[PDB]
């Protein structure tokens, strides 16, 4: 995260933290949506131009973390993967279209003051949040700059961008399986995701019931933090039948 | 979940984060 | 610069 904050305790407690066993290090970001479900993006996990294809056995899931680097005793919790689902149409090769993976734990976690869940979008929750001007939150341990590492969660609110803007800041190939949002060169406000915050949550809050809701999944975007670019998430809405889907059977 | 998006620290309590009035205060 | 974790978890 470029030009975030620390975050607090407990502020969200849907992040999880993609770990690579050997050698010890972090892949990616991704949140808690039940006791047993992880979400992240599809990229985390396979993405053959980097040569990287990770097993159920090459990762564990760490949940209810605040230290990037320390194992938090007493309150974090590691998990095992059983299973995990890559969406079928998921383009790696392009776009990054369908940027969207779930992961089954092998036992539940236990909830508590660190670990709960965030709510996946309905179709109203969706179609009243989801406008540009609109902020939502993004977290993370990525990179604090480019275009180090911190110590604690980071945190950083964005607007979302309306499409014919997003469109017209890249060359790639932009879906209705994606939003960006960051804020515009005249707007004297920055922030963006960077390197290692892949895959973690975009949430808002909704001011009809308070609930937080992860309306997106950190994708992509071209440099961290610079004008006229803006960062590119996985509209979870638009992908939710085939969650449902996973969920159902599996 | 059934009790998602509701913070034991702070929805729970009632009790509201450093930035978040900022986004409610977006949704216009 | 990670901390090691418990070998229970491999
Ligand atoms: C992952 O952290 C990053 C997240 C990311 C980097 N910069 C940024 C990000 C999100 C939002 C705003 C800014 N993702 C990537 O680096 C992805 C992964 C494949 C390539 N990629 C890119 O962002 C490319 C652009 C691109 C888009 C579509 C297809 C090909 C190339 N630009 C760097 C992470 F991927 F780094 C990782 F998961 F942690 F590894
Ligand atoms: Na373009």
């Amino acid at each position: 995260i470029v030009e975030g904050s620390d975050a607090e305790i407990g502020m969200s407690p849907w992040q999880v933290m993609l770990f690579r066993k050997s050698p010890q290090e972090l892949l990616c970001g991704a949140s808690l949506i039940s006791d047993r479900w992880v979400l992240t993006a599809a990229h985390c996990l396979l993405y053959p131009p980097w040569d990287k294809n990770f097993t159920e056995n090459d990762l564990l899931v760490r949940i209810g973390k605040h230290s990037r680097t320390r194992y938090e005793r007493n309150i974090e919790k590691i998990s095992m993967l059983e299973k995990i689902y890559i969406h079928p149409r998921y383009n790696w090769r392009e776009n990054l279209d369908r940027d969207i993976a779930l992961m089954k734990l092998k036992k539940p976690v236990a909830f508590s003051d660190y670990i709960h869940p965030v709510c996946l979008p309905d179709r109203e929750t969706a179609a009243s949040l989801l406008q540009a001007g609109y902020k939502g939150r993004v977290t993370g341990w990525g990179n604090l700059k480019e275009t180090g590492q911190p110590s604690v969660l980071q945190v950083v609110n964005l607007p979302i961008v309306e499409r014919p803007v997003c469109k017209d800041s890249t060359r790639i190939r932009i879906t209705d399986n994606m939003f960006c949002a960051g804020y515009k060169p005249d707007e004297g406000k920055r922030g963006d995701a960077c390197e290692g915050d892949s895959g973690g949550p975009f949430v808002m809050k909704s001011p009809f019931n308070n609930r937080w809701y992860q309306m997106g999944i950190v994708s992509w975007g071209e440099g961290c933090d610079r004008d006229g670019k803006y960062g590119f998430y996985t509209h979870v809405f638009r992908l939710k039948k085939w969650i449902q889907k996973v969920i159902d059977q599996f | 979940e059934a009790d998602c998006g509701l913070r034991p620290l702070f929805e729970k309590k009632s009790l509201e984060d450093k930035t978040e009035r900022e986004l409610l205060e977006s949704y216009i | 610069d990670f901390e090691e974790i418990p070998e229970e978890y491999l």
